[PDB]
RNA sequence: UCUGAUGGAGGAUCGAGUUGAUACUGACGUGCAAAUCGUUCAUUUCAAUCACGUUUAGGGGCGAAAGACUAAUCGAAAAG
RNA sequence: GAGAACUUUGAAGACUGAAGUGGAGAAGGGUUUCUUGUCAACUGUGAUUGAACAAGAGUUAGCCGCUCCUAAGGGAUAGCU
RNA sequence: AGAUGGUAACAUAUAUAUAAAUGAACUCCUUUACAUAGGCUUUACACUCGGGGUGCGUUUUCUUUGCACUUUACCUUUAUAACAAACCUUGGAAUCAAUUUACUUGGAGAAGAGGUUCGUUGAACUCAAUUCAAAAAUUUGUUUUGUAGCAAUAGUAAUUCGUAAUUAUCCGAAGUGGUAAGGACUAUCCUUGAAAAAAGGAGGGAACGGCUUUGUGCUUUGCUACUCUUAAUACUUGUAUGAGCGUACCAACAACCGCAUCAGGUCUCCAAGGUUAACAGCCUCUGGUUAAAUAGAAAAAAGUAGGUAAGGGAAGUCGGCAAAAUAGAUCCGUAACUUCGGGAAAAGGAUUGGCUCUGAGGACAUUAAUGUUAACUCAGAACUGAAACGGACAAGGGGA
């Protein structure tokens, strides 16, 4: 199962990076409460706008906004930056009001 | 000069008279409204909100 | 095991009211409580429902007695007499 | 109470209709007056 | 309210001149699914489609001088 | 006869509440109060507690009896 | 607002702690309810507040109750005193 | 001129709507309709746990994280399902058996097997419809759909759009037993724990088609497609649905009674989390409040409400008045006396935290053996600390 996380609009404003959030990713995601056992159950991919999440274990949508939080409140962002949820398998950085 | 205001929030957003919060500032608009109806919209356009339920966590 | 040397059912009563008293209602509330033959059914099923009235569990039916006995000595005298002419 | 007899509602209602002031244009040519708290009307 | 799952129950109370109005639903289930109601003085009798190949000819051979509610 | 369980009796026990009021002879005693406040204490399956309705009226009533109570009035109420 | 310790708003520190100054009712009260004004007196300090004062307004039932039944019991009729 | 099934318990009218299954006088019942105590059990609500989604919060550090929402009324005899009971058929019981927590029951018919009904509840159970295969001139197994209709169109929590509209979610499992009700029981009484309005059932069997005709309701001749029940319409009937009254607010904290905006009194229901035996105490969430006939400052005497005090320990005092002393729970131990029931928590000892473990106590399926999964409750052992642990709260002083 695919879990896709778009980063086009804050990205296209340069106020943030992928390769930070998508190493970030790679080192936090926390399988077996084991923080860097990702191997071939659970994978993250690559792409310029986009950050997308491959699944074959029980997961929570819910731990990519928690990660995706804890990235812009480490990176001083989180006061301009929301995850909210596009459709079922998608979230997206938006800004305030 | 707002407790009219804060019973009709009260009455509207369906929660406790001392859960609702009037805009520090800008309370002239408020002392404006006087109806469920403006009190709904000037809720819905943002000035009164209602603050969150203090937390009462469990995990310990 | 056995839980009262001697003070029975009465040990309800605690220590309250006379040895004597309570040896006297003790006497008494033995055949108040028991069972007694149904000579309808032939079952010994019959307890007291009120202060004179008797009723077999398995008949149903119910019958005028004693206090606190199904019968009464002067009124099976009495019944004897009778059915004797 | 909130549940009463329609003569004593009545009568309550003159009882409010009597409590009202001297009209002023009259008082231009009232001392039977009643607070609810004070003085109650025992009927 | 009522239920009524014959076809042919469902017509028959249609043509009944109590009969005033037909309420027709529609919505997603996971395919659209619908539900037909005739409103009469004494209850409302509702049908459920689930295809709606079926409910469309029903609601057209529908007698027509009954009026129409669409809820969505 | 003895032992272990089961069972759940009793105007049984402790104890909040309720209903009271033992002591401090505490406070107060020009009181919050024409009887209250604090601590302490008694009471809780029954002769238990409460409400409303209803009966009994003054040389009368009512009294698990103190000459108690009978609308702050009782060894004879209150009004004229 | 002329005037703000005790009017209102926001922030904070706390309390009541579901045996609650939380919600519903009865008895009793009777308009104290609501809105808009308003401060002579009252609100034992202040007061722009208020259960105060003033003008208006507000209580919608075949289904909630009364209304019906009978109880403890009350009144009355026939008599009789 | 009054229907039918089942051996039976009993059942049957599903019309838009289970409306009609003849029934008089006269009767006989039932419902209404009833105490208390005890436990057992079922359901709903409450609380709680885990998963999924959505939003928010923490984010020096840690945190697959903490919090919120994730809803579903009455009505449809709601249909069914399930269960305690009672009853029917068959069955024919001692080597007595079935069975409850408890005892209850049986040749006056038990167990077993198959049924009926009521009552609990109110979509349970493939419940309904539908797809696919097997029975015959309409049955059984396999899918899809629907929160069973109400019903999502409403609520709730979100994301957007002029400023009124769009969108997505509203579903996968469980545990505790708090409250309420129901059920089947057991027990108690020298106490046996209202009535009527109203409604129902039965026993009984009075009366009997229609059109026309003779004669004095009756005998009669000629013909047969008719009686009840629900709904609608039309006309006649006085105008052929739904009267009147209460409904605001307080209920005490200033709306009541105490002369008052008085620390008093004054009836009922709802009742969250933690610790715990606990609706106790203490702290907290929802809701409410931050107000009390005053404030500021200073802070001596004295008062009042408390604390603590070396050594002694009732010498104080009429009198241990007041205060202090443990006081929970577990294990042990418990005298005189006695009405044998008690005395008794007699007296009097020991232990108690935290952490890491160990042991015991259940339920569910497969071909004697293997897996999945829950409750907190006891017992024991190491280690640990300023020897402390019912750490606050709460909570007997004993004896002669």
């Amino acid at each position: 199962i695919k879990y896709v996380l778009d980063c086009t609009k804050p990205v296209k404003d340069t106020i943030l990076d992928i390769s930070g959030l998508e190493q970030f990713f790679k080192d936090k995601i926390k399988v077996d409460k084991k923080t860097n056992n990702l191997k071939n159950k659970v994978v993250v991919t690559s792409d310029e706008y986009k950050i997308y999440i491959t699944v074959h274990i029980p997961f929570s949508k819910r731990y990519i906004k928690y990660l995706a939080k804890k990235y812009i409140k480490m990176h001083q962002i989180r006061d301009f930056l929301r995850v909210i949820a596009k459709g079922k398998l998608a979230y997206e950085f938006k800004y305030f009001q | 000069s707002l407790t009219l205001q804060k019973r009709l929030a009260a009455s509207v957003l369906k929660c406790g008279k001392n859960k609702i919060w009037m805009d520090p500032n800008e309370i002239s608009e408020i002392s404006l409204a006087n109806s469920r109806f403006s009190i709904r919209k000037l809720y819905k356009e943002g000035l009164i909100l209602k603050k969150p339920q203090k937390v009462h966590s469990r995990a310990r | 095991s056995r839980r009262t040397k001697k003070v029975g059912l009465t040990g309800k009563y605690g220590t309250r009211y006379g040895s004597s008293l309570r040896k006297q209602i003790k006497k008494i509330e033995l055949m108040q409580h028991a069972k007694y033959l149904c000579t309808f059914c032939g079952k010994t099923a019959t307890k007291r429902t009120c202060v004179g009235i008797w009723k077999c569990k398995k008949c149903k039916r119910k019958v005028c007695g004693g206090a606190w006995s199904l019968t009464t000595p002067a009124a099976v005298a009495a019944k004897s007499t009778i059915i004797r002419l | 109470g909130s549940i009463k007899r329609f003569r004593l509602k009545q009568r309550l209602g003159k009882c409010r209709r009597q409590n009202r002031p001297v009209p002023h244009w009259y008082r231009l040519k009232n001392t039977k007056r009643r607070h609810w708290r004070r003085t109650k009307l025992g009927l | 309210p009522k239920q009524i799952t014959d076809i042919r129950k469902f017509l028959k109370i249609s043509r009944k001149p109590d009969t005033t109005a037909v309420i027709i639903m529609k919505k997603k289930s996971k395919t659209v699914i619908t539900k037909l109601k005739l409103r009469t003085k004494k209850y409302l009798y509702t049908m459920v489609f689930a295809d709606r190949k079926k409910a469309e000819r029903i609601e057209n051979s529908l007698l027509p001088s009954l009026k129409r509610i669409y809820y969505p």
